[PDB]
């Protein structure tokens, strides 16, 4: 479809596997807001849209007619499974990178289903969680998702990092790095 | 391998001149298939595939939902619009344009600008340089700014003036930035 | 407020 503008009221996900579940509302392909399901708290993913409400429970029930619907689907398709795709990984820089100017690493993860993935980030070989935070899953109009993952960091001459993903669709986990240069 | 089932729902809006047209779309999801779907073009639930066939026909037999349904493209879509007009349609982040050789090759990176609609150009002295250029993909960061990278192959004689010209509705002139061997 | 669309039951 064709659109100058298109909004999600919201994307709602619902799966057997945790089991686990989102609510989120998107506008021209970017989150607005998640509800935290397990606190029950509307968590605004712009500032300026903090002024808004939005009442966490329509998010619960909404996803209990999800987990309802499901069910029902399992049965009804023979327990028809999901079909796990290959994700595609990209890390790039927010800004052009300059020495000794704080910058932000992201690590894009595209073309993910199902919506299971680890996301880390590594250093010289060694975890790194200070500076890690994450989106929702994104959705995408052929049904499979995409998530981003962010580190916060200086650059400096002797520090590489690498993106680490696991998700089903691949063998093994998958590492992209990222040089300063 | 631990197998997954998954369902979808995403509630959809998409909005072209402004409120003049708008169109509702609910969709219901199975894995990946979406299997059933109100479209306020059809005003009636349809079957996309036969999984949705018990649903469609349900919801389609209760008068009070089809009435819902059919004022939502009011309530729900041109209803948040006029929010979006006052928040996230008003978002303006000035990108930051900056040159860097890669050198017979110079990088334009328009880094950290919202919304989407960007346009970029190279000059050679006053002439614009089309062949030579290429750009990457809009780039999603995901926290609501874009970056674009548009590249310059050139073979500089003297005197040689290289600019990047960039237009976007956050500012009241374009950037130019200049590069000089 | 920002107005949300319901899912509805499966039958
Ligand atoms: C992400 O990491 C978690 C934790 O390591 C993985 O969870 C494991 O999943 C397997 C298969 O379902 C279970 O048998 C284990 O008991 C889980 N471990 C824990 C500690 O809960 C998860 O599988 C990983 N996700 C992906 C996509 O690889
Ligand atoms: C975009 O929509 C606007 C309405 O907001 C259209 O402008 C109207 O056009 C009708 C004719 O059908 C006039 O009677 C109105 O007076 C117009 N209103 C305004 C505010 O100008 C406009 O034609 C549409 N443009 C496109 C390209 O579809």
């Amino acid at each position: 479809i064709v659109a100058d503008h298109v909004a999600s009221y919201g994307v709602n996900l619902y799966q057997s596997y945790g089991p686990s579940g989102q609510y989120t509302h998107e506008f021209d392909g970017d989150e607005q807001f998640y509800v935290d399901l397990g606190r029950k708290e509307t968590v605004w993913s712009l500032p300026v849209l903090r002024q808004f409400r939005f009442d966490p429970q329509f998010a619960l029930t909404n996803i209990a007619v999800l987990k309802h619907n499901l069910n029902s689907l399992i049965k009804r398709s023979n327990s028809t499974a999901a079909t796990n795709e290959v994700p595609e990984v990209t890390v790039f820089s927010k800004s052009p990178v300059t020495l000794g100017q704080p910058n932000i690493l992201i690590c894009l993860v595209d073309n993910i289903f199902p919506p299971v993935v680890n996301i880390t980030w590594l250093s010289n070989g060694h975890s790194v969680t200070e500076g890690v935070s994450e989106t929702s899953f994104l959705s995408k109009s052929d049904h499979s998702f995409f998530k981003i993952s962010y580190l916060t960091l200086l650059p400096s001459a002797e520090e590489s990092y690498d993106c680490k993903v696991e998700h089903w669709g691949l063998d093994k986990p998958l590492l992209k790095h990222w040089e300063p240069e | 391998s631990p197998e997954d089932f998954v369902y979808q729902f995403k509630g959809m809006c998409y909005f072209t001149n402004g409120t003049e047209r708008v169109r509702l779309v609910s969709r219901s999801i199975y894995n990946r298939e979406e299997i059933v779907r109100f479209d306020s073009d059809v005003g009636e639930f349809r079957a996309v595939t036969l999984l949705g066939l018990p649903a469609a026909e349900y919801w389609n037999s209760q008068k009070d939902i089809l009435e819902r349904k059919r004022a939502a493209v009011d309530r729900v879509c041109r209803h948040n619009y006029q929010l979006e007009l006052r928040t996230t349609l008003q978002r303006r982040v000035e990108p930051t344009v900056t040159i860097s050789p890669s050198h017979n090759l110079l990088v334009c990176s328009v880094t950290d600008f919202y919304p989407a609609q960007i346009k970029v150009r190279w000059f050679r002295n006053d002439q614009e340089e089309t062949a030579g250029v290429v750009s990457t993909p809009l780039i999603r960061n995901g926290d609501w700014t874009f970056q674009i990278l548009v590249m310059l192959e050139m073979t500089p004689q003297r005197g040689d003036v290289y600019t990047c010209h960039v237009e976007h509705p956050s500012l009241q002139s374009p950037i130019t930035v200049e590069w000089r061997a | 407020q920002p107005m949300p669309m319901p899912e509805l039951p499966y039958p």
